[PDB]
């Protein structure tokens, strides 16, 4: 239900 | 948020949303107190009857945000957590007792025009305006009802409620680290905090220097907008030494 | 912070939010 977050904060 | 309306664009830029990893979900709302240090209730992090425990890397912190859902480029800033702090009284066996904890963030994070600190309260300020009948502010991206979810913030101003009037809405043990606030059944109008609004702020305007005070936490609740009932919300000044103490301590 | 709850979009520009308002009319 979210939109995708950049990958850098999942890092 | 239930009964309440769609916040305006910058309306509170202290609001922030902690952000579960995995699975990408809404976990509660904090708010902002410095450029490094996040207020939120305790119970968002650790609630063992819930199974609820979560450490630093678990969670994200999301602020600026108006948008539920969306990634709000260019706007919202993400931050991670360096450490998080619980009240070493937290009561989450009983009633929530001092529901309080702060989030360090592991980098400054950037003010801008939707991202800005709220004030806590000293002792004058909180004393002039935790009146009855004196209302504040919930924000929160939490459920438009007890049993769909919003586009964006929602907003609701609420009463302060007579503490007597806040004891006998419940059976649970209420305490001087707690207030409670909503409309009375015969006052018509209606409004509450609700589930994924925990953590977010109860804030009110001081008439004084006309700057934004953060008096509470959405803390606790029975059901939401129900009549008779009223939200809960932590006492922060009630526990600004145990604040200041951490960030005296560890900022 | 020296600048705590002033807001960039209302109180730093004089604009008041549509309801704050209805906050300060139960500040009797
Ligand atoms: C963390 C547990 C807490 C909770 O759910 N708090 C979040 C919350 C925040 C605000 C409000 C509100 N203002 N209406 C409601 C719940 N909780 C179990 C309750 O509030 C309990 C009462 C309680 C208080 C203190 C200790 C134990 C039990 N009430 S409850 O009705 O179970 C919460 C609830 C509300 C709607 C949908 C699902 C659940
Ligand atoms: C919660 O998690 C920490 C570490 O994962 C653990 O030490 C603690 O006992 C758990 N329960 C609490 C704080 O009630
Ligand atoms: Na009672
Ligand atoms: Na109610």
């Amino acid at each position: 239900d979210f939109e995708e977050i950049p990958e850098e904060y999942l890092q | 948020i239930v009964e309440g309306s769609d916040a305006e664009i910058g309306m509170s830029p202290w609001q922030v949303m902690l952000f579960r990893k995995s699975p990408q979900e809404l976990l509660c709302g904090a708010s902002l107190i410095s450029d490094r240090w996040v207020l939120t209730a305790a119970h968002c992090l650790l609630y063992p009857p819930w199974d609820k425990n979560f450490t630093e890397n678990d969670l994200l912190v999301r602020i600026g945000k108006h948008s539920r859902t969306r990634y709000e480029r260019n706007i919202e800033k993400i931050s991670m957590l360096e450490k998080i702090y619980i009240h070493p009284r937290y009561n989450w066996r009983e009633n929530l007792d001092r529901d309080i904890a702060l989030m360090k963030l592991k980098k400054p994070v950037a003010f801008s025009d939707y991202i800005h600190p709220v004030c806590l309260p000293d002792r004058e300020t909180a004393a002039s305006l935790l009146q009855a009948g004196y209302k504040g502010r919930v924000t929160g991206w939490g459920n438009l009802k007890e049993t769909g979810q919003p586009s964006v913030l929602q907003v609701v101003n609420l009463p302060i409620v007579e503490r007597p009037v806040c004891k006998d809405s419940t059976r649970i043990r209420i305490t001087d680290n707690m207030f409670c606030a909503g409309y009375k059944p015969d006052e018509g109008k209606r409004g509450d905090a609700c589930e994924g609004d925990s953590g977010g702020p109860f804030v009110m305007k001081s008439p004084f220097n006309n700057r934004w005070y953060q008096m509470g936490i959405v803390s606790w609740g029975e059901g939401c907008d129900r009549d008779g009932k009223y939200g809960f919300y932590t006492h922060v000044f009630r526990l600004k030494k145990w604040i200041q103490k951490v960030i005296d301590q560890f900022g | 912070e020296a600048d705590c709850g002033l807001r960039p979009l209302f109180e730093k520009k004089s604009l008041e939010d549509k309801t704050e308002r209805e906050l300060l009319e139960s500040y009797i």
